[PDB]
């Protein structure tokens, strides 16, 4: 029986930083 | 390297096609205005038909793909196009016929140093400093140097490890002196004046430090 | 809650350094940084010798003190040591109480000297890797192209392997590979518990695979997602994630990236292998549009701090879930790092909220500071279970909502085994 | 376990 | 020779700064060896003539100079870590694994250093430039100049391949074609001579 | 000015090279001007000094705009104008012949260029030869990169270049060998491309 | 020193390169132009001796270690040696590398004090 509780998949997320926006 | 590729190099290999067929248009024109003697028309005759017998190979078996080093002679069209570029490349190679005397004298000063440093040095560079435990590795430092067992007069090893036989070489085995192959090649590589101390103070390791400097100096400064 | 409004106050000071901060380095016997030597008293509780009047840091050998980052941490995590030595005196029974900061320093509460070659870092430990993110469905791609061979292969396998060990039991994970052809490395062939013995299993198969033929990114992408669809084994059913692991290309695969991840729930993490010539603008594109990120791992020195980092992704849904997301949780039975036999760790992570009531939040304050932990022994579990009443052949026993035994009379300090040992 | 070699 | 085993006792330097000229004995006896003498003159007169393609072989190695400080003034720098592209982010120990094993750590400490032969200032890159003439380390250099991307910041692989222009001009310029008028000019010299 | 630039300069000396390399292109632009007025235009353009002081003279006003309006770095423009200091060898006996020589080597030009051309070809023939030869063969397990193979024209271009000025030429060959074998009767018959 | 007998049936080989023209012309021309000049050699003898004493007294005392351009093989501390250093230079051999490795800053041999 794995865990109850999941914290994925929020709106409020910011998605602008990756590792190439930089450059 | 492992048969990889892109798209780049699959519509190379379909543009290679269209040359294919106009050099073969080109050859059967030219084929049908003479019934060739020429050695341009033999290279062109020659790289086209190689170039049809690796098409066909390739699609055959679906190396093939080594006989493809035919066509890095199709820039040598170039100088059969412009004849201002033959006029050139006759200057360059008519010149060459006085240095002829010159080949010679090489090529016997080679094998006469490639026999004497395999009568003075053969086999004698193939032992190396490896440890006292568990070896089979040779804790000489990242580039190992042979060295010489404690009755001779070459390198001796360091305080804790040991001279022990069979090592491969001193650059995996292609500096040598082993036949009349890799010495052939070791003098040619002395006498281009390229990486001669390396191979000078690998026997210099091996033999002992007195005698061996007559042989490498003399080679440079005869050859 | 004390380590969250101490931060939340603290003035981000460039250069310093001449206020000397003033801590105790564990592994001893600077511009900028004092050094305090304890008394260190011998205590029976711990095995080693410990002194109560300060928290000592650990601070890993590839991470350079001093810096801006390092000493500004050093300075408002000393508040901490008040509060640290303050939960000691309702329960004098706490064993080690350790802050692991996201820098790589941890600073616990036993002062008392570190422990070769010191291959430590807080950000990989089980404790810390529990609380920093929820449950996973990470699923691994190695691109075993023809270009990969060479040493881009071998820091490949390295890195694979390397990413594993941060899989706990709750985590679920399946290798694939794809040279034009999409297939799995090993005998699973779905989603397999992490587990040590299937953790095994995946990182010997990894050591076996060759590099040879074209590649296809649509062909091994594919595979990907629909081995995330299964839901007839059982999963973690949480963050499904996908691992690339390539050198470069010129495929971008817009059209796969739409037929599966429309909606975006799974993210995909894009991991640039080796040094060489190739282009990585398609690569990072992959890790923009699906919510993940990218990295570049060109040498065996930046697999192990860069295999890590995908966790402080993984967080940001953890962080803007608020109070809701503090839940203490208590991790396997494992060996303590500090040679004190078999213990349990809680965790709780802390946030960044600094601007909280005045609207400048969720600038960088979308990553966790750290992970708390405290330290409960099995002698001390075995205490509240006397034995001496009953009879020789009964005892207590107590497991995991995963069948493995927290309390039992046949469970060893020593590690468990996966197989047969091999030396060369 | 035994020191098995390889 | 005499005013030195006289100072019997000024170790001051000055011995060892005078023993280092008796090393002009054999020039002593160019003026008694009528031939030696001779062949002294002529090179002399040889050397006086070609002044013109040494000189203007300097003139155009001083400019190639002021193009590579130009472009590689303080961006041939590398952390011994191939992670940290700063000098205050290259400071402490790193981790390097011996023979490539991910089992055999080592400690190693950190070190922002300079490339051997650097293009900073004028002088360092006349030498540099001198260096790569004559043909010894010049592809260290290439290949260490190719990286050079910013300056104050380490490298990067193959950032700028095609800056290899600017060594291949220098030796088709000063190394293929300066070098051989020399020489051509030396030939012509001597058949004038013999004429 | 040019060749008082170096890596790390105090703040006054960047200023006066920044103030000196305009108030200098000025004073050229005006003998330019008093060049072609004095003497007129034809008069100008006869004499070849006057045709390169002209070619320098609008490189630097071209390319003041390019550092100004930052596009591109600094490479270099203005040091040809120490190849005026050659006007020097106007006073001595050593200018008639500095003239001659480039006199004769700008009457053979379809000589140079036409011998440069099967150079070119040379090296462009055994760069695709290589690259067929040892394309992607070079990837071996060892950490070092080799930084000279045969993977692209441009690695490939340099090289056989550096192999055709001789540097090193050993250190590839022994990678090509060991890249089709070893120390083998077929593998080690690679050895004659590069001989 | 049975190998020095060894060398002489080698040296039979240089009889086929005297037989027929060019080779023999060649050769023996200039031969006869290298003995009719004997003292434009000696310069290059005579910059030799001077150069391999100038650094004989100047870098001799360096100590020889084997991770450097300066070791058991290549080092200062003999005539015979140090004619051999120059020789290498001469045919530009990584002299760079020895130039720097005679750079200021390094350790003395442990004989010299
Ligand atoms: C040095 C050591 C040894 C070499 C072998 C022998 C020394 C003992 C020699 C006897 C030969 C002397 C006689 C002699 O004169 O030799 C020459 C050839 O000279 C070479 O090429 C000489 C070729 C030698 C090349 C040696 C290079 C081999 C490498 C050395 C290995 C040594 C390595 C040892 C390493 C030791 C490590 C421990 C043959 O005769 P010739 O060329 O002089 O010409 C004759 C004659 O001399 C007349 O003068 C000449 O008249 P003109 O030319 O008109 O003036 C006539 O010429 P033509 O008919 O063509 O018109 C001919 O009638
Ligand atoms: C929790 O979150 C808060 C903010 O939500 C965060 O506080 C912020 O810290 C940064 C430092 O990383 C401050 O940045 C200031 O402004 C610039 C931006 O970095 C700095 O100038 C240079 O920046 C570069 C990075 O591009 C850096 O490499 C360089 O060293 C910097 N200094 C130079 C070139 O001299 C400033 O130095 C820096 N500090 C100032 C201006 O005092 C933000 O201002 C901080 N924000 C707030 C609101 O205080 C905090 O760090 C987070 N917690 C943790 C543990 O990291
Ligand atoms: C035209 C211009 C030509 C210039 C000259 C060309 C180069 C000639 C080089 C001659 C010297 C070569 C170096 C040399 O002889 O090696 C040194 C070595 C010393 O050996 P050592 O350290 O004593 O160890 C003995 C191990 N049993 O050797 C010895 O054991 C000593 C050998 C003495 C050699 C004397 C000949 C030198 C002639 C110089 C002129
Ligand atoms: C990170 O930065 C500084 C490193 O030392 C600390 O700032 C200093 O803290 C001292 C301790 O409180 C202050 O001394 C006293 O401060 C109180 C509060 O204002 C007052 O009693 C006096 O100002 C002062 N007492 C004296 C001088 O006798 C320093 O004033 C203060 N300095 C500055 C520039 O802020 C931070 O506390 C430290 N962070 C943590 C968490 O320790
Ligand atoms: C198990 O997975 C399969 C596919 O991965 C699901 O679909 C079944 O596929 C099999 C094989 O073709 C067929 O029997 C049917 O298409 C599906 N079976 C059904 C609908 O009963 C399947 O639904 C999953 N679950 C189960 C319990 O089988
Ligand atoms: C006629 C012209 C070309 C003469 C050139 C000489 C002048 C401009 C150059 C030649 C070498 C230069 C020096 C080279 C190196 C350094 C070391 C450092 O402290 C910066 C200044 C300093 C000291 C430079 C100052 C300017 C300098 C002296
Ligand atoms: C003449 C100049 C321009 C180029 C010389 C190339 C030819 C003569 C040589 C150079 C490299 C050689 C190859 C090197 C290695 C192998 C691998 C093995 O299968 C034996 C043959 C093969 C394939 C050789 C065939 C002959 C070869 C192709
Ligand atoms: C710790 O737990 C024990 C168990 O009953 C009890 O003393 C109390 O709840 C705690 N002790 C404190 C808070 O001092
Ligand atoms: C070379 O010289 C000695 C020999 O061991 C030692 O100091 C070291 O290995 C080298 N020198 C330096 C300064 O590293
Ligand atoms: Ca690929
Ligand atoms: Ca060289």
């Amino acid at each position: 029986k794995g865990p109850d509780v999941c914290f994925d998949n929020n709106v409020l997320e910011d998605y602008t930083d990756c590792g190439g926006v930089s450059g | 390297p492992e048969d990889d590729s892109n798209a780049t190099n699959s519509n190379l290999e379909r543009v290679e096609y269209l040359f294919l067929i106009i050099f073969t248009v080109e050859a059967f024109l030219k084929v049908i205005a003479y019934g060739l003697r020429n050695g341009w028309n033999l290279l062109d005759f020659i790289i086209v038909v190689v170039g049809l017998f690796s098409a066909i190979l390739e699609q055959a078996t679906k190396d093939v793909k080594a006989l493809r080093a035919f066509r890095v002679l199709r820039p040598l069209r170039l100088v059969s196009g412009v004849p201002s570029l033959q006029v050139v490349l006759n200057s360059i190679i008519k010149a060459m016929v006085p240095l002829l005397h010159i080949a010679l004298l090489v090529l016997f000063v080679i094998i006469i140093y490639a026999i004497i440093g395999l009568e003075l040095f053969m086999g004698k560079m193939h032992k190396t400093c490896y440890n006292q435990e568990g070896i089979a590795d040779v804790p000489a430092e990242d580039d190992p140097s042979p060295c010489a067992l404690e009755t001779g007069h070459g390198r001796q090893c360091q305080n804790g490890t040991v001279c022990k036989p069979g090592w491969d070489g001193p650059k995996h085995g292609i500096t040598n002196f082993d036949n009349f192959a890799f010495a052939m090649l070791t003098v040619f590589q002395c006498i281009t004046m390229e990486g001669w101390t390396d191979v000078l103070y690998w026997v210099n390791d091996a033999v002992g430090r007195d005698w061996p400097w007559i042989y490498f100096v003399t080679l440079i400064i005869i050859g | 809650l004390e380590a969250e409004k101490v931060q939340a106050a603290h003035q981000w000071r460039e250069d310093f350094a001449s206020n000397e901060v003033v801590y105790y380095n564990a592994k001893d016997d600077e511009p900028g940084s004092q050094r305090i030597k304890p008394v260190f008293i011998e205590d029976a509780n711990f095995g080693r010798q410990i002194s109560y009047q300060h928290a000592a840091v650990h601070i890993p050998t590839d991470i350079y003190e001093g810096s801006t980052i390092v000493l500004n941490e050093l300075n408002w995590t000393s508040a901490l040591d008040e509060v640290f030595k303050k939960n000691r005196e309702e329960d004098p029974s706490l064993l080690w109480q350790v802050f692991g900061s996201a820098t790589g320093l941890a600073r616990y509460y036993p002062a008392s000297p570190w422990v070769k070659i010191d291959l430590y870092d807080v950000r990989r430990r089980p404790w810390y890797i529990q609380g920093a993110a929820s449950p996973k469905d990470m699923l691994i791609l190695v691109d075993v192209s023809g270009s990969v061979s060479g040493l881009t292969l071998k820091l490949i396998r390295t890195s694979v392997s390397e990413m594993l060990e941060t899989l706990s039991d709750d985590d679920f994970v399946n290798v694939a590979s794809f040279n034009s052809n999409a297939q799995d490395v090993s005998c699973f062939q779905h989603l397999v518990q992490a587990n040590v013995r299937n953790k095994k299993v995946l990182k010997d198969a990894v050591n076996n695979i060759t590099a040879k033929g074209i590649t296809d990114y649509k062909k091994g992408f594919s595979f990907a997602f629909e081995q995330l669809l299964n839901y007839n084994v059982s999963r973690a059913n949480c963050n499904k994630i996908i691992m690339l692991f390539t050198d470069g290309g010129e495929e971008r695969a817009q059209e796969i990236f739409n037929k599966y991840n429309k909606d975006k729930k799974v993210r995909v993490f894009t991991f640039s292998v080796g040094q060489h010539n190739y282009d990585r603008g398609p690569i990072q594109w992959m890790a923009c549009e699906n919510k993940g990120y990218y990295y570049e791992i060109p040498s065996i020195g930046a697999i192990r701090i860069n295999t890590q980092e995908y966790l402080d992704v993984l967080g940001r849904p953890m962080v803007l879930a608020g109070d809701k997301a503090k839940q203490v949780q208590w991790t396997n039975v494992y060996l303590d790092a500090l040679e004190l036999g078999l213990v349990i760790t809680g965790t709780l992570p802390v946030f960044n909220i600094t601007g909280q009531f005045e609207n400048k939040t969720n600038l960088k304050n979308q990553l966790i500071l750290g992970v708390m932990g405290v330290d409960v022994s099995l002698e001390d579990i075995k205490r509240l279970t006397p034995r001496f009443t009953l009879c020789p052949n009964g005892y207590y026993f107590a497991i995991d909502p995963n069948g493995y035994v927290l309390l039992h009379p046949n469970l060893q300090p020593k590690p468990i085994g996966v197989g047969i040992p091999t030396i060369n | 376990c035994e020191p098995g070699a390889a | 020779s005499l005013i030195s085993f006289g100072i019997q006792s000024s170790a001051i330097n000055v011995v060892k700064i005078l023993r280092v000229l008796r090393v002009l004995r054999p020039l002593r006896a160019i003026n008694r060896a009528k031939g030696l003498k001779h062949v002294v003159q002529c090179v002399f007169v040889a050397i006086r003539t070609i002044g013109n393609i040494v000189i203007v072989t300097t003139l155009l190695q001083f400019m190639f100079a002021c193009i590579g400080v130009q472009l590689f003034k303080g961006k041939l720098y590398t952390c011994s870590d191939s992670s940290k592209q700063t000098e205050a982010e290259c400071k402490g120990n790193y981790i390097t694994y011996k023979d490539g094993e991910v089992d055999h750590p080592i400690i190693q400490p950190r070190s922002w250093e300079n490339s051997k032969f650097d293009f900073d200032n004028v002088l360092a890159a006349m030498m540099a430039l001198f260096t790569v003439s004559t043909f010894e380390g010049w592809p260290e250099l290439l290949y260490r100049s190719i990286d050079s991307h910013t300056e104050d910041k380490g490298p990067i692989y193959n950032y700028r391949v095609e800056i290899s222009i600017f060594f291949i001009i220098y030796i088709i310029i000063i190394a293929f074609f300066m070098m051989n008028i020399f020489v051509g000019f030396v030939i012509v010299t001597f058949q004038e001579q013999g004429e | 000015t040019i060749a008082s630039e170096h890596y790390n300069q105090p703040n006054w000396l960047t200023e006066v090279q920044d103030t000196a390399n305009k108030a200098l292109l000025a004073l050229f632009t005006a003998e330019m001007l008093l060049k072609m007025y004095s003497l007129g235009l034809q008069a100008y353009f006869v004499s070849l000094f006057n045709r390169f002081d002209c070619f320098v003279v609008c490189g630097g006003i071209l390319e003041t705009i390019l550092v100004e309006t930052k596009i591109m770095s600094p490479l270099g423009i203005s040091v040809l104008r120490c190849v005026r200091l050659l006007r020097i060898f106007k006073i001595t006996r050593y200018w008639n012949s500095l003239s001659n020589l480039v006199a004769s080597l700008l009457n053979s030009v379809r000589s140079i260029a036409s011998l440069l051309l099967l150079l070119f070809l040379f090296i462009i023939i055994f760069s695709l030869l290589g690259m067929q030869l040892f394309g992607g063969k070079f990837n071996f397990d060892e950490m070092q990169t080799r930084r000279s193979t045969f993977d692209n024209f441009p690695q490939s271009l340099l090289t056989v270049f550096q192999i055709l000025t001789g540097e090193d030429w050993n250190s590839v060959m022994y990678d090509g060998i060991m890249a089709y074998g070893g120390p083998s009767f077929p593998g080690m018959l690679v050895c004659i491309y590069f001989i | 020193s049975i190998t020095f007998f060894r060398l002489f049936r080698v040296m039979r080989l240089v009889k086929l390169l005297s037989r027929g023209e060019g080779i023999r012309t060649l050769l023996w021309t200039f031969i006869k132009s290298f003995q009719a000049l004997p003292y434009v050699a000696l310069l290059i003898v005579m910059l030799f001796f001077i150069y391999a004493v100038i650094g004989m007294q100047v870098f001799g005392k360096i100590a020889l270690n084997d991770t450097t351009e300066i070791n058991r093989n290549n080092n200062f501390q003999t005539f015979p040696q140090a004619v051999l250093l120059l020789f290498r230079c001469a045919t530009g051999e990584a002299w760079q590398d020895i130039m720097l490795a005679c750079m200021p800053g390094k350790k003395c041999a442990p004989e010299s004090e």
